DNA sequence: CAGTCCCTGTTCGGGCGCCG
DNA sequence: AACGGCGCCCGAACAGGGACTG
């Protein structure tokens, strides 16, 4: 005979077809001995927890880890079996809060819902598919056996139900008090107020007290009243908010582990410090597969770490969100494919910061990069504020035109104006749209042996010039690059190339600036010094003009 | 005082679980305003994290309509209840609308509220409402009456339909009447001030049993075709004759009749590409024929109600997109062109965005069904905009390519 | 006509950061 | 040694289209 506690039940059933959990004990130390068989105890006399006996026939381990770095003990049960019998829950919480999407409140209260899952019951028909055994000696008393009454800490059903349930609870709360900003995030809540400091710790106990008639305590020992409020692992302020302090580690041999925990703290700082890298030192952790093994620095992922370390030197903040101005997103080239970001309302006021150095593509631009890092920073944008930022971008506004009235497929960047800092986004060469009269026309084709890897590549012109290199350890779309480039390098400062790949058409084409192939790179580096390009494409084996000629030469 | 028509997924397929993606800040304000009137009337209710479906929703805007209006992406759910809206009740098209000279679309769609649905069916209508920054977790409801945009809302209200509709048809036995997802189709032949007014009836018919003031009017006997036309000069350049061999030997894949033998005879050598060549005589009746064979129509081209339709577009530059609408390759069942459109000249996605919806809506005309589109884009482009741009309560499928012109050949 | 190859694309799961 | 959420950078597995060979 258990109380039923206020809030309402989530019926919770299970796959069809499966049973409950019969999981076999785990030898744990003497010392998790003496901690859980005190909490079995308390909870059972509270109600969480009720004895069983022989008519449940389950079973599941539970080994258990300290608190987070205070006096108190956490106990977590492995429901990993359970979790895999259990029905599969729609998550509701759907992103992470950011201090710069916060408004400015007169008064801020950040509260902590004491033992969030235990204040939550489960389902009548499913506290029997969560049976334990607590053995209260290593090896000589058998234990009596318990149950879950609440929502089990391990269990992959208790974040979603809590969530769910706190939010049921703050609804008759928020609709009392629309002025009022709460924040809910699992159990802190984040209670902010325009009134006045008096008033608003009113309003404070008016919501503690709502809590309490439903089993929610809300202790003084988390109970945030003055700033600087730690929140979501920020320090917030009256005017302006900070992360917590980020501690870099500072070995002399590096392993692979240690650079992997290393970049990810370099991901966090980039939120709010400008400027950050990780390019040459997540490219260390290429290749190797062997988390404890020693990696040497390289040069460049030396001085990258060193340019990090004296960004998070100075201390920086953001600033918090207001509707009545506007938001602006600037861009900058950080060179190599690195793109760095700020968002803000007043100028030197960051929001945030952040950085977008993804390689799609092996072959790409400079253009189609700063287009992916605005469709990055416009849907981090949505999330944090519901609105597109204008843009200022380092791109003329004649190159963007240029661009996109061109590309064949569809690109469009939201408004935007031109700011005018070095290094300036262009394109680096602009192919011709209609043959060159007075230059000279060259006739390129590769062919490729299957088995034997071994080609040809060459060209014929009108002039009469003719070419024909043999290649080894090739294929044939390499050797059609190839001959392109055979063009390209013995061709005046204006040429037409006639060519019958649609595979190398298409890569030139997009004008790109940087390839992860040597050779397509060395194309780039042609296509520049050229004053002006013709490349036209020709069907193949079709005795089309001089295509005819140069496929004899190569095949 | 209804019975609810018991539907059931496709065997061996669960309910979607699309996730919810970012919505704009007006967007949440007006869903929230819309869902909480929807509750208030029982439309809709809360639901918990024990219902592991969910479905993306967002809100649009219609043509010159300033009124939010709720779109649920029901596009999962749609083809995960294929066999009740198009075997077990299914909704026969007329080839007569397409012939009509005015063509109106009524949303009709809340009349759909009206209708409870089946309990053991609810659960697969659930959508969560996000926050903006996450402020609170998801507000998640689920439908308890026929939702919009469902393509099992149209087949279970089809009986109530045509009970309304029955007088007016008898009214008028020339009108032909069309219902698709949300949307009735009215066509006619009657003069713009005779069919207008007959829509009026139509309406003040409907009233009698917050869109139904709208009436978008379509015009399909003023539907055009885009064929391949090859251009006409007075002077060939060796560059313009292997531009009109490689349009030639593509096109052939249509018309198999399509000969380049006498065209290529006149690139004979390696030539320099802007050295003129006069046309032969026997190029000239090559270069002739084939003008002919591209007004012919192609052989065997016809439309399989059991096929699905593809349509594709291509980007040709200055406000200009053709597409090309199939069943089988090569075997195109209408080529159309668009120009001008909202965004012309600024805004590709939006130009994009229009043309995917006129597609859809001569599909629905002609054939009844939508197609799915192969977009020019990229998809993160796409998914970035799209909705900021959408105007209809349906939404097609459709999946990304990157297809280089290595010839125009929709498009000279 | 199939069956490969070459090349390029997306999907997904895990490493890490961070929150509770 | 647990659960859930989001982000990044990583590689393996997979899909898909042009092009050559039997
Ligand atoms: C940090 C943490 C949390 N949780 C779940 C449980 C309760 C809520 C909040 O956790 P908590 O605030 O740190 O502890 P809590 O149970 O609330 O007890 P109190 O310290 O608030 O009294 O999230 C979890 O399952 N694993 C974790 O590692
Ligand atoms: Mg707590
Ligand atoms: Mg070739």
């Amino acid at each position: 005979m258990v109380p039923i506690s206020p809030i309402e039940t989530v019926p919770v059933k299970l796959k069809p077809g499966m049973d409950g959990p019969k999981v076999k004990q785990w030898p744990l130390t003497e010392e998790k001995i003496k901690a859980l068989v005190e909490i079995c105890t308390e909870m059972e006399k509270e109600g969480k927890i009720s004895k069983i006996g022989p008519e449940n026939p389950y079973n599941t381990p539970v080994f258990a880890c300290k608190k987070k770095d205070s006096t108190k003990w956490r106990k977590l049960v492995d429901f990993r079996e359970l979790n895999k019998r259990t029905q599969d829950f729609w998550e509701v919480q759907l992103g992470i809060p950011h201090p710069a999407g916060l408004k400015k409140k007169k008064s801020v209260t950040v509260l902590d819902v004491g033992d969030a899952y235990f204040s939550v019951p489960l389902d009548e028909d499913f506290r029997k598919y969560t049976a334990f055994t607590i053995p209260s000696i290593n090896n000589e008393t058998p234990g009596i056996r318990y149950q879950y009454n609440v929502l089990p800490q391990g269990w992959k059903g208790s974040p979603a139900i809590f969530q769910s349930s706190m939010t049921k609870i703050l609804e008759p709360f928020k609709k009392q008090n629309p002025d009022i900003v709460i924040y809910q995030y699992m159990d802190d809540l984040y209670v902010g107020s325009d009134l006045e400091i008096g008033q608003h710790r009113t309003k404070i106990e008016e919501l503690r007290q709502h809590l309490l008639r439903w089993g929610l305590t809300t202790p003084d020992k988390k109970h945030q009243k003055e700033p600087p409020f730690l929140w979501m692992g920020y320090e917030l302020h009256p005017d302006k908010w900070t992360v917590q302090p980020i501690v870099l580690p500072e070995k002399d041999s590096w392993t692979v582990n240690d650079i992997q925990k290393l970049v990810g703290k370099l991901n966090w700082a980039s939120q709010i410090y400008p400027g950050i890298k990780v390019r040459q030192l997540s490219k260390l952790l290429r290749g190797t597969k062997a988390l404890t093994e020693v990696i040497p620095l390289t040069e460049e992922a030396e001085l990258e770490l060193a340019e990090n370390r004296e960004i998070l030197k100075e201390p920086v903040h953001g600033v918090y969100y207001d509707p009545s101005k506007d938001l602006i997103a600037e861009i900058q080239k950080q060179g190599q494919g690195q793109w760095t970001y700020q968002i803000y309302q007043e100028p030197f006021k960051n929001l945030k910061t952040g950085k977008y150095a993804r390689m799609r593509g092996a072959h790409t631009n400079d253009v189609k990069q700063l287009t992916e890092a605005v469709q990055k920073i416009t849907t981090e944008s949505i999330v944090i504020w519901g609105k597109t930022p204008k843009f200022k971008l380092p791109i003329q506004k004649e190159t963007w035109e240029t661009w996109w009235t061109e590309y064949w497929q569809a690109t469009w960047i939201p408004e935007w104006e031109f700011v005018n800092t070095p290094p300036l986004v262009k394109l680096w060469y602009q192919l011709e749209k209609e043959p060159i009269v007075g230059a000279e026309t060259f006739y390129v084709d590769g062919a490729a042996n299957r088995e034997t890897k071994l080609g040809k590549a060459g060209y014929v012109t009108n002039k009469g010039r003719q070419k024909v290199v043999p290649l080894t350890n090739t294929t044939n779309q390499k050797t059609e690059l190839q001959a392109i480039y055979l063009a390209l390098q013995d061709s005046g400062l204006e040429v037409n190339i006639v060519t019958d790949s649609q595979y190398a058409l298409g890569i030139i084409q997009a004008q790109p600036d940087k390839s992860e192939s040597e050779l397509v790179n060395q194309i780039i580096e042609q296509l520049i010094k050229k004053e002006k390009v013709y490349l036209a494409w020709v069907p193949a084996h079709k005795g089309i003009g001089g295509n005819e000629q140069v496929d004899k030469l190569v095949s | 005082p209804i019975e609810t028509v018991p539907v059931k997924l496709k065997p061996g397929m669960d309910g979607p679980k699309v996730k919810q993606w970012p919505l704009t800040e007006e967007k949440i304000k007006a869903l929230v305003e819309i869902c909480t009137e929807m509750e208030k009337e029982g439309k809709i209710s809360k639901i918990g994290p024990e219902n592991p479906y969910n479905t993306p929703v967002f809100a649009i805007k219609k043509k010159d309509s300033t009124k939010w209006r709720k779109l649920v992406d029901f596009r999962e759910l749609n083809k995960r209840t294929q066999d009740f809206w198009e075997v077990q009740l299914g909704i026969p098209h007329p080839a007569g609308l397409k012939k009509k000279k005015s063509v109106t679309v009524l949303d009709v769609g809340d009349a759909y509220f009206s209708v409870p649905l089946d309990e053991d069916f609810r659960k697969y209508t659930a959508f969560t409402i996000p926050s903006i920054n996450n402020e609170t977790p998801g507000i998640r409801y689920q439908y308890n009456v026929l939702p919009q945009g469902w393509k099992g809302s149209p087949a279970i209200f089809q009986s109530s339909m045509t009970k309304i509709l029955e007088p007016f048809k008898k009214q008028n036995p020339d009108i032909v009447i069309y219902q698709y997802m949300d949307d009735l189709y009215v066509g006619s032949d009657l003069e713009i001030g005779q069919h207008r007014t007959k829509i009026e009836e139509l309406r003040q018919h409907l009233l009698r049993w917050p869109f139904l003031w709208m009436g978008y009017e379509l015009h399909p006997d003023k539907w055009t075709v885009q064929p391949i036309v090859l251009p006409e000069k007075d002077s060939w350049t060796v560059n313009d004759i292997q531009k009109l061999v490689g349009k030639l030997n593509w096109a052939s894949q249509i018309y198999p009749g399509i000969k380049v033998r006498q065209l290529s005879k006149l690139l004979r050598g390696t030539k320099a590409l802007t050295e003129v060549i006069p046309l032969t005589e026997e190029a000239e009746l090559e270069l002739a024929e084939n003008r002919e064979i591209l007004k012919e129509p192609v052989h065997g081209v016809y439309y399989d109600p059991s096929k699905d339709l593809i349509a594709e577009i291509q980007k040709q530059g200055q406000g200009q997109w053709t597409y090309q609408i199939y069943q089988e390759p090569f075997k195109n069942l209408k080529t159309g062109k668009y120009a001008r459109m909202r965004g012309a000249h600024t805004n590709d996605v939006k130009q994009l965005t229009e043309a995917v919806q006129k597609i859809t809506t001569e599909s629905i005309v002609i054939w009844g069904k939508t197609p799915k589109f192969k977009l020019p884009i990229q998809k993160e482009t796409w998914e970035t905009w799209w909705t900021e741009y959408w105007q209809a309560t349906w939404i097609p499928e459709w999946e990304f390519v990157n297809t280089p012109p290595l010839v125009k050949l929709w498009y000279q």
